[PDB]
RNA sequence: AUAAGGGAAGUCGGCAAAAUAGAUCCGUAACUUCGGGAAAAGGAUUGGCUCUAAGGGUUGGGCACGUUGCGGCGUGCGGUUAACAACCAACUUAGAACUGGUACGGACAGGGGGAAUCUGACUGUCUAAUUAAAACAUAGCAUU
RNA sequence: GCGGGUAAACGGCGGGAGUAACUAUGACUCUCUUAAGGUAGCCAAAUGCCUCGUCAUCUAAUUAGUGACGCGCAUGAAUGG
RNA sequence: GUAUUGGCCAGCCGUGGUGACAACGGGUAACGGAGGGUUAGGGCUCGACCCCGGAGAAGGAGCCUGAGAAACGGCUACUACA
RNA sequence: GGUAAUUCCAGCUCCAAUAGCGUAUAUUAAAGUUGUUGAGGUUAAAAAGCUCGUAGUUGAACCUUGGGCCUAGCCCGCCGGUACUGGCUGGGCUGGGCCUUUCCUUCUGGAGAACCGCAUGCCGGUGUGUCGGGGAACCAGGACUUUUACUCUGAACAAAUUAGAUCGCUUAAAGAAGGCCUAUGCUUGAAUACAUUAGCAUGGAAUAAUAGAAUAGGACGUGUGGUUCUAUUUUGUUGGUUUCUAGGACCGCCGUAAUGAUUAAUAGGGACAGUCGGGGGCGUCAGUAUUCAAUUGUCAGAGGUGAAAUUCUUGGAUUUAUUGAAGACUAACAACUGCGAAAGCAUUCGCCAAGGAUGUUUUCAUUAAUCAGGAACGAAAGUUAGGGGAUCGAAGACGAUCAGAUACCGUCGUAGUCUUAACCAUAAACUAUGCCGAUUAGGGAUCGGACGGCGUUUAUUUUUGACCCGUUCGGCACCUUACGAUAAAUCAAAAUGUUUGGGCUCCUGGGGGAGUAUGGUCGCAAGGCUGAAACUUAAAGAAAUUG
RNA sequence: AAAGUUAUCCAAACUCGGUCGUUUAGAGGAAGUAAAAGUCGUAACAAGGUCUCCGUAGGUGAACCUGCGGAGGGAUCAUUU
């Protein structure tokens, strides 16, 4: 309540409601392109990556345990980020240098349960797919 | 309520439904018009010309009685005020205040009260600018504002 | 200050029926309120109503007989063309079978079923039911 | 006084010398006690000859009668020349064409500049004949 | 002589031991000691012996210059900071 | 001067023009529209892309012929590649 | 998930969609979590400290209504009949003509009706015409007519797309095709509506704005004079001149006419009368108390605390009485009481200007409401220069308590606390509740003004003043109740809201980071105003219930 | 009527300086968030053992303490001649 009901006041309304509609968060990292800018994805869906060391981090208070995640080097842009690597025994399979595919956990730049500071998972290594290799449907190359 | 204040008050004077002369007036309209322009002669402004004849002898409502309103007698007359009566007395107080403030330098109640007078001073005139009894290029200036009264 | 006579009568109207009164007392009239008065009475929601005439601008006292709900007006008086007529009687009506909706037009105000009739439009002003 | 190429590699140290310099027009930072810094930094033009334009002063304005020997007057009474005519007079500013061994503040006269630190607020004063400074004085402040 | 006041009066304004789930340091604690134990600030500064202190910058190369660090032989508040 | 009007240009003379009803400037992961997606109604979002209009042929400028070009499967010059 | 795992790794069995199913990012619904329709602002996020005021938004009522006849079209019922006809003295509804004081602009030309008679011819009507009295309606051309918004109907506007009609591509997504006996043939379709902003015409005349006669500078007349310009054909032709006539502009005299001004808003401004208040400014008067000083009497303790000490004392402390000086402050009366825009305002009296309410058969006549930027005031503390400096007392110095005590307790004590001239502009600046306007339930108190009344009291006494009873206007508040509202506590507004629209301005969108960084702006400074992002998290929070 | 030539115009390109925008190295200084069985105290929630909070100013290892003026969101809706 409180609004300007005038017949001649659309001006008023549209004005405020385009200044008001700002506080919203969505919207307001929507319109600044954050993504573009600070999100390690230059706005895309995936991204290939350079493997540079294994590394084992762990869960928090609740739980215990140690998730091996790995670090990995972007080619786009060369910056380094840390990435998550799931199912169980999938470690072995990637080497050092094995160029793998990256994707999002779907929490939109969020970390995923009690994982900390890792938003992205493996999708691929040496392009052959870690499902399909892991359910040994095809052979990793050399 | 009011245009500078909080009060709500209702104090006024109610107009009777009849618009015809008592039966015991016997005065005609010929002859009423000559008090009012001797006494506009003789200095009295309209406000209270209305009074002194209600309160001394006989006409209670001068329109009711002649037909035509009280100041448009004296226009037609050639008696009208050059500045309206409303508007003298605004510029006398407010003239007044001032006097008073130029010597009381550190009186900020007063200073606020010649505020609000002020403005009410502008809001009137523009009514009367945008009406035609004043010439639009008439300006309120303080300086010499009070030779205008007196 | 009083910028709508005719919000001033309905909401006084509303406000007796909805407690029971059977009288109502409306100290500004004009002749759109009148006008509006007729077309409530020429469907039966009123019974007689009274104009004492001041000097000033009258008054209204109006007889209530129970049988009406509610009445209220809209106060930006929008623009309608006679094709999207319908759309307000979807929005703030009860039913189609009872209720109306109160217009202005060249022809007089009126209401929007027999002015569907008359295949006339122009500008919206209150409704009740 | 002048020197090819290099341009402080000399020396305690750019000591001495060189470079800039007038006027007209553009442009001008950090900082600041908002007064300054500022001529900041950094650019363009400059002769001779033949022309054009602008900037002033002085004297003149209609009828109608009466003295004085066409004139000075005495008057009475109208109009504002859609500002005209003649004469007189020095300098200061702007613009155009042509011209030359591309030169022209042609001699004289005539600021090198920038980024920072230490120290005294400033102008001023003293060891005449080896020391002019951070020394003294100063306005302001405080005490007896 | 005895008893009070006064620092924009002359001037002054400390040492030793332990102590935090590596190492280092010491918020913390005991102890001697008197008029008070250097507060706000500042620094290899025209004030620092060890000293050409350590780190950065400037250079091909710098005992010089500048910016930081401070248990400061022996900085410091109208002996003005 | 141009196919023609026009501060398009050359001379002389005035001091103007736009703005809180948002001028001027900065961003655009911006060619515009017909239109696509999603629905009680009102809306939100996308539109390089078969239809219409505008612009470009590595980056700038200049021009011949011809009714029609500042053309690049036409020419000249510079820069960068080759 | 820490030794019997309905949730991990496997085997059985089962579930969902199915030639398809899962994952990532983007976008819409879900989202009444962006809210014009339609969102919160007492306590959950959020009404600027307060007032004035410009853009901007919004603005009281009032001017031709009704009635009386006639008629056209369209539905419904009924009375039968046969798609279907008269009807019914039917009832409605739409529309078009006249009289009611109103009715409907005007001239020229076209063709021509209706009503009339003239004679000529048939079975009380007509061609009749080369008849005119006469033009219902219509057409073409000229002039006059307050102007916008709004709505109705037209015109003009792209193919594709959207909705949508037709045809069995074997159905369908599509396509615009096809169909008919047997044909050396015939026939059809390839529609239609919407867009919607701007521009062009037509009808309507409610709602919302605008213009007009007040120094008459007003309307009309074949009334009557002027002075200026223009000039069609008629007197053979040409040139010049004049009269009459026709038109335009402008100015007098006279006549004609009902000769021209809406109310006075429980809107607003102003005037007047008797009052009211701790509202503001300057000056002045008084009161005890605290501290200090002088005089006076006596003699051993006085202060302070839960208990002590630091401190003062026969150099007479503490205490008693009298006198003097200085600065600050106005007890009791003092309250569910008053005034001011808020911050705030209390001893007497004099002077100066200002204010609310009431009373009023005064005056003007819409002058109004809220306000982005902008402006005035703005507790306490704080800053810059003078005066003053009693009391309290930040900083500081001591005495106790305590394991420690840079504190709570006690004795001292600087800035400050007061005032003059200038800055600062923030407070739990709180009713945590914006401003204007309307309606809604019972009660009794109370402050100011006015009106009515029976009495008491009292005076150089009456009328006045004090007390009592009842009504009314305007305030600060209170008790009960819920038809109502909310999550609840609670509320006469926080009501008249899912049955949602009286007008205006501001602010908020999970919790942190954060009122932080940076830029700008004001200030002598302290600081004020404006005000992010990276990153991180599944809960923070409100009201109430049992412990 | 070709080469050549004089003076304007349209002007690519290069050099030097100024200004705006984006990205990025840096001794040292000073914050935030998370993970801890760390050390020192106990400020707040009960009258949390000195009622709590707001504005302003000063001080101390740290939470914090003290002065002035406010608020109840309090531990009181209340005391008579
Ligand atoms: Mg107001
Ligand atoms: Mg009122
Ligand atoms: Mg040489
Ligand atoms: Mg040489
Ligand atoms: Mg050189
Ligand atoms: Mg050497
Ligand atoms: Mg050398
Ligand atoms: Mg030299
Ligand atoms: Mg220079
Ligand atoms: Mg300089
Ligand atoms: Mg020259
Ligand atoms: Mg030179
Ligand atoms: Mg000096
Ligand atoms: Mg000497
Ligand atoms: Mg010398
Ligand atoms: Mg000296
Ligand atoms: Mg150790
Ligand atoms: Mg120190
Ligand atoms: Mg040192
Ligand atoms: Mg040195
Ligand atoms: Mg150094
Ligand atoms: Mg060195
Ligand atoms: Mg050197
Ligand atoms: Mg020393
Ligand atoms: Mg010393
Ligand atoms: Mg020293
Ligand atoms: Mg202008
Ligand atoms: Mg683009
Ligand atoms: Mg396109
Ligand atoms: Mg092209
Ligand atoms: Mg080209
Ligand atoms: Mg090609
Ligand atoms: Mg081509
Ligand atoms: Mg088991
Ligand atoms: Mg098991
Ligand atoms: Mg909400
Ligand atoms: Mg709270
Ligand atoms: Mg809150
Ligand atoms: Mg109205
Ligand atoms: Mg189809
Ligand atoms: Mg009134
Ligand atoms: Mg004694
Ligand atoms: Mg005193
Ligand atoms: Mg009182
Ligand atoms: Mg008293
Ligand atoms: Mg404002
Ligand atoms: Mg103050
Ligand atoms: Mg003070
Ligand atoms: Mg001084
Ligand atoms: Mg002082
Ligand atoms: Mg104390
Ligand atoms: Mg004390
Ligand atoms: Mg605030
Ligand atoms: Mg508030
Ligand atoms: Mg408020
Ligand atoms: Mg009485
Ligand atoms: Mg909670
Ligand atoms: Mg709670
Ligand atoms: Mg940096
Ligand atoms: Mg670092
Ligand atoms: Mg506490
Ligand atoms: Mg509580």
């Amino acid at each position: 309540g409180g609004k300007p009901r005038g017949l001649n006041a659309a001006r008023k309304l549209r004005n405020n409601r385009r200044e008001q509609r700002w506080a919203d968060l969505q919207y307001k990292k929507r319109a600044l392109g954050t993504a573009y800018k600070s999100s390690p994805f230059g706005g895309s869906s995936h991204a290939k990556g350079i493997v540079l060391e294994k590394v084992g981090v762990e869960a928090k208070q609740p739980n215990s345990a140690i998730r091996k995640c790995v670090r990995v080097q972007l080619i786009k842009n060369g910056k380094k980020v840390t990435a998550f690597v799931p199912n169980d025994g999938c470690l072995n399979f990637v080497d050092e240098n094995d160029e793998v595919l990256l994707a999002g956990f779907g929490r939109k730049g969020k970390a995923k349960g009690d994982i900390p500071g890792v938003r992205f998972k493996v999708v691929k290594v040496s392009g052959v797919g870690l499902l399909a290799l892991w359910k040994e449907k095809k052979e990793k190359p050399r | 309520g009011r245009l500078h204040s909080k009060g709500k008050g209702i104090s006024a004077s109610a107009i009777p439904y009849s618009r015809n002369p008592p039966a015991w007036l016997k005065t005609t309209p010929e002859q009423v018009v000559e008090q009012i322009c001797k006494l506009a002669r003789k200095g009295a402004t309209p406000s209270q010309i209305g009074v002194i004849l209600r309160d001394s002898h006989g006409i209670a409502q001068v329109k009711v009685v002649t037909g035509n309103k009280i100041l448009r007698i004296l226009k037609s007359n050639g008696l009208a005020p050059d500045i309206p009566e409303d508007l003298y007395f605004l510029i006398k107080k407010a003239v007044a205040v001032r006097k008073h403030l130029e010597r009381n330098r550190k009186d900020k109640d007063s200073k606020f009260r010649l505020i609000l007078i002020e403005s009410r001073i502008h809001r009137l005139a523009r009514y009367y600018k945008t009406v035609g009894v004043l010439p639009p290029t008439w300006k309120y200036e303080s300086s010499t504002a009070s030779t205008l009264v007196a | 200050v009083r910028t709508s006579v005719l919000h001033d009568a309905l909401n006084s109207i509303n406000n007796a029926e909805k407690m029971g009164k059977r009288q109502v007392m409306i100290r500004p009239s004009s002749k759109v309120i009148v006008k509006f008065l007729q077309v409530m009475q020429r469907h039966g929601y009123i019974g007689e109503f009274e104009e004492v005439d001041n000097h000033r601008s009258g008054k209204i006292v109006v007889q209530l007989n129970g049988r009406l709900n509610k009445c209220g007006v809209i106060s930006p008086r929008y623009n309608v063309r006679l094709a999207e007529l319908e759309k307000w009687v979807t929005k703030l009506l009860p039913a189609r079978q009872f209720g109306y909706v109160i217009l202005t037009t060249s022809a007089g105000i009126m209401d929007h079923e027999e002015a569907r009739r008359k295949h006339v439009a122009g500008k919206i002003i209150g409704f009740f039911y």
